[PDB]
RNA sequence: CCCGGCGAGGGGAGUGAAAAAGAACCUGAAACCGUGUACGUACAAGCAGUGGGAGCACGCUUAGGCGUGUGACUGCGUACC
RNA sequence: UGUAACGGGGCUAAACCAUGCACCGAAGCUGCGGCAGCGACGCUUAUGCGUUGUUGGGUAGGGGAGCGUUCUGUAAGCCUGCGAAGGUGUGCUGUGAGGCAUGCUGGAGGUAUCAGAAGUGCGAAUGCUGACAUAAGUAACGAUAAAGCGGGUGAAAAGCCC
């Protein structure tokens, strides 16, 4: 709505 | 003016009986496919099966050249993973010789509802008797 | 007559509108080539 | 000098949908997708106006081949006998004869045979 | 875990083909009251096989 | 646009396009991309070209007979009734009257006929000359205007 | 005469009511009423209270003959779907739609 | 009894009394024209063929009416290359009526 | 007035020129969701169209067929930026 | 993964070689029609181009020519409550942008022509706003402290009262 959370820590494809 | 087209209802379809004894499988089934599809009719129209029903007799007695008799393999996959079941020519003739011709003609007929409606008009029979005498198939020498 | 005065031919060259379709010639980078610097908002090297 | 572009866009989207009448699904209800279908239909029309001139020659030839093998001469030798006798009938008329008037086409075949004789 | 195109009205209808209701075949008029009531259910008046089994 | 300048949402993470300010010309209730300034549309036409325009408009009014030249022509009472009746006599309906000098009576009589305008022999102009149906020029005004055009 | 009886802004989905409405169609009202009385749904209540209306608006406006009265045309239309907000996990809000349905019954002597 | 004759390089097969649809001919909308290039005459059963032409072959037609055919729409197009083109076409046609056929 | 819950909503009656102008109120589009009719569809494979094309339904002319709606079957055909 | 190294059938010629004859085969060329540009005696008159020969795939892009919308003038003119815009169908017409005529809804505005100005043309910008889809009548109905029955009121009682 007005707030958006950060997404999950994405795949550590290092 | 528009070119003629054979109508599905108005067309007439003759019958024909053919004696597969000693005929080469190819040069038999090829002419069979021509007839079934209707090329032999001047009333041809490529979206309607104007061919004449064909009855194959002595389907066991069909012959192939060379060493095809024991080397021409017929494969089919059974849907399941490992099952690519094969069967050579001799095993096919011994099991059910109809399938030899039926395959040689499904291969040459169109692919699609018209093809599977043309192959409905082929009435191959293993031995020499056929009960379709009520339709009076004319003899055909091919 | 007021609704009869018409300018001589060739006077008004009829402008040139960039980015108003495919039929008009220009449009989709409006006569300034593909990506680069000379095709940016305000880009273009000094004199 | 604001211009509320609410009538041109409407009567243009509608002009496309009217051409798209008869298409399955949203392909005939949505302008963003009927537009592709209509340009694709235009490609198909512009290409089939030639595929048709092909198909009908390759249908007339098939019919002539039928009615020529009927009378004992392949299509090749038939056309060859015709051209030799300098008969300029075209494949459309040939096919339509071969379908409607059988004795006329038989006379044609006989002339071609004689020319090849 | 989520769709990848939208199933059209075609699918949204075909999937509901079986979602239709089952109209009750026929009621059954009571023996002596003459009223309607589902089979083996008591009549809206408390009758069953024509017996005032409820009095309520 | 009366607003702020804060990024309505961070640059990343969001699933929506990278946006910078609630004022962007894209957004609803946002600015116009090229807001028009209050400008001036007065364009310079050379003195010589304006004179050469009048010296052609008048020649063509002559050729089209829309130029009716007269001697003295005014009224005695500032009655639009009187002036309208006078034009009825002149068998005209839509006329630009170019008098030598604004005769207050004639000016007040013509103030109320939206098919008649009275101008001095100097406040003439091409738009009016062409637009009006017929122009009547008192000979005083004819001499004045020809000396003005020189 | 085709007597109409509607019910606009009926507090019920436009699908749960079509399920019922498609049961009773082209049926004598004497049978449609029975079906709806012994249908176990909530849309059964709405469509029955509407069919009662249609029958009454036939017998008191368009004449008589509750005997011969088929449910000629019945249909359920989408209506003004009230918006509401429901909170989910992690602060997200999801807009749910309280649905509404315009039921229409058209019964005729036929 | 039919006749095979070419007008626009497209040889039609027509019986006496029916209409055709040719490529436009410079004939007034109500005038009588002929084609002296009959390619074949059914002549009932005994068909006359002619080596290049039926020597005595003459077809008499009355030009019923000119007109412009159905509006075909050409749409050239190259995907992903920023190029399309629309265009119309209406071929002129000359409905004639074969009044008479002479071998 | 009638159905309705001394409801919602509706059908009559009535004003009104108009009430598919009834306050959810000028016009009222499109997406979206239905209802009826016509045609096709439950042995058929794929950017879903186009070229051909039978059948079927309908309007006109009579009976020449044509226009419209569908489109069986077939050739070709792997969206847009 | 399933033949799977002729595309398939199949072929002992329907393979390879050599010779020759036919035929199919493109949007190539030819045939008839149509348009547009360029060039050449014209017509002397800004040409019917009278005729020709030739050209016409095209992205970035260059040039030429247009259609259309809003507003201004022409317009105190013209159209219009004997129906304007708008909406929706239908038919005709232009090479296209488009136009026209007309049926229904609409119920009061519109605007020829020739010019003038542009907030002048949308499908994309993880565009913005409003609406409605899809997943779907599916997950879920928010503590596994627990409900059952009789009576009441009520149109309807598992949840309200006793
Ligand atoms: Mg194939
Ligand atoms: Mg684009
Ligand atoms: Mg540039
Ligand atoms: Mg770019
Ligand atoms: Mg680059
Ligand atoms: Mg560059
Ligand atoms: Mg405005
Ligand atoms: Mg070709
Ligand atoms: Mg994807
Ligand atoms: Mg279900
Ligand atoms: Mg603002
Ligand atoms: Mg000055
Ligand atoms: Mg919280
Ligand atoms: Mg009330
Ligand atoms: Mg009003
Ligand atoms: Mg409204
Ligand atoms: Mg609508
Ligand atoms: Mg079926
Ligand atoms: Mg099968
Ligand atoms: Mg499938
Ligand atoms: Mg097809
Ligand atoms: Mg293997
Ligand atoms: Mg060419
Ligand atoms: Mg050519
Ligand atoms: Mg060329
Ligand atoms: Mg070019
Ligand atoms: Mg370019
Ligand atoms: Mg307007
Ligand atoms: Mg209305
Ligand atoms: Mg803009
Ligand atoms: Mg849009
Ligand atoms: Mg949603
Ligand atoms: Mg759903
Ligand atoms: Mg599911
Ligand atoms: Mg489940
Ligand atoms: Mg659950
Ligand atoms: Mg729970
Ligand atoms: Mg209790
Ligand atoms: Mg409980």
């Amino acid at each position: 709505p007005v707030y958006i959370p950060r997404p999950r820590p994405p795949h550590p494809r290092l | 003016m528009k070119t003629f087209t054979a109508k599905p209802e108005t067309v007439k379809r003759d019958w024909y009986v053919v004696d597969a004894t000693g005929k080469t499988l190819g040069r038999l089934a090829t002419e069979l496919a021509r007839r079934l599809r209707g090329k032999h009719k001047a009333e041809y129209t490529p979206h309607v099966d104007t061919g004449d029903y064909i009855i194959v007799l002595n389907a066991d007695k069909v012959a192939v050249t060379g060493n095809k008799r024991t080397d021409k393999v017929y494969y089919h996959h059974t849907g399941h993973i490992g099952g690519i079941k094969q069967a050579t020519f001799e095993e096919m003739i011994a099991r059910r010789p109809e399938r030899v011709i039926e395959i040689a003609v499904k291969g040459m007929l169109p692919k699609g509802p018209l093809g599977r409606a043309m192959f409905r008009k082929l009435k191959v029979y293993a031995g020499n008797e056929h009960n379709h005498a009520a339709q009076q198939p004319q003899v055909l020498d091919i | 007559r007021l609704n009869t005065l018409s300018p001589a031919e060739g006077s008004k060259k009829a402008g040139k509108r960039l980015g108003r379709g495919i039929g008009s010639g220009l449009g989709k980078t409006g006569g300034r080539g593909h990506k680069g610097q000379k095709s940016r908002s305000g880009g273009g090297v000094r004199r | 000098a604001r211009v509320k572009r609410g009538v041109i866009a409407r009567a243009r989207h509608k002009k496309i949908l009217k051409q798209a009448k008869g298409y399955y699904g949203a392909r005939s209800r949505v302008y963003r997708v009927a537009f592709q279908a209509v340009i694709k239909a235009g490609q198909y029309a512009y290409r089939d106006r030639r595929q048709r001139k092909r198909q009908f020659r390759q249908l007339w030839i098939a019919r002539i081949n039928a009615a020529a093998r009927q009378n004992g001469i392949s299509y090749s030798k038939f056309i060859n006998g015709l051209k030799k006798a300098s008969v300029e009938i075209d494949r459309k008329i040939l096919a339509d004869i071969a379908v409607f008037d059988k004795v006329a086409f038989t006379a044609l075949v006989e002339k071609a045979k004689a020319a090849l004789a | 875990a989520v769709q990848q195109n939208k199933p059209t009205r075609s699918k949204r209808g075909m999937r509901r083909s079986h979602d239709a209701l089952t109209a009750v075949t026929s009621l059954s008029v009571d023996k002596t009251s003459g009223e309607k009531h589902l089979r083996h259910h008591i009549t809206a008046d408390g009758y069953y096989r024509g017996r005032k089994v409820i009095a309520k | 646009v009366t607003g702020s300048g804060k990024k309505p949402w961070r640059q990343k993470g969001t699933g929506r396009a990278r946006s910078g300010s609630i004022k962007s010309p894209i957004w609803r209730s946002g600015g116009v991309t090229f807001a028009a300034r209050p400008q001036d549309h007065s364009q310079k036409v050379n003195k010589k070209m304006y004179r050469g325009a009048l010296k052609s408009i008048l020649s063509e009014l002559v050729r089209q007979d829309r130029l009716i030249v007269v001697e003295k022509f005014s009224v005695e009472a500032p009655k639009t009734k009187l002036l309208a009746q006078k034009l009825k006599d002149m068998a005209l309906e839509d006329v630009l009257i170019i008098t030598g000098e604004l005769d207050e009576n004639l000016f007040l009589a013509a103030r109320n006929l939206h098919k008649v305008d009275v101008r001095d022999a100097t406040g003439i102009d091409p738009v009016s000359l062409i637009a009006f149906d017929k122009v009547v020029m008192t000979a005083d005004a004819v001499k004045q205007v020809e000396e003005m055009l020189a | 005469m085709e007597t109409i009886a509607k019910h606009r802004h009926a507090r019920s989905s436009a699908q749960k009511v079509r399920l019922v409405a498609d049961l009773i169609r082209g049926k004598k009202v004497s049978q449609a009423l029975d079906i709806l009385t012994y249908t176990n749904k909530k849309a059964a209540v709405l469509v029955k209270k509407v069919l009662e209306s249609a029958i009454a608006n036939a017998e008191h406006n368009d004449g008589a003959d509750i005997d011969d009265l088929k449910v000629t045309k019945i249909f359920v239309d989408e209506g003004p779907s009230m918006k509401r907000i429901m909170p989910r996990a992690k602060g997200r809000a999801d807009r749910i739609l309280k649905r509404t349905s315009h039921i229409t019954v058209v019964v005729s002597d036929r | 009894m039919y006749a095979v004759f070419q007008s626009g390089g497209k040889q039609h097969r027509v019986s006496e009394g029916q209409t055709v649809r040719l490529e436009k001919l410079d004939i007034a909308t109500g005038e009588t024209v002929e084609f002296a290039e009959v390619l074949m005459i059914a002549n009932g059963e005994e068909v006359k063929i002619g080596v290049p032409f039926v020597d005595g072959g003459v077809i008499k037609a009355e030009v019923v009416a000119h007109g412009r055919g159905e509006k075909v729409k050409i749409v050239k197009f190259r995907r992903r290359k920023h190029y399309r083109k629309q265009q119309g076409h209406r071929q002129w046609f000359t409905d004639v009526k074969i009044t008479g056929i002479s071998a």
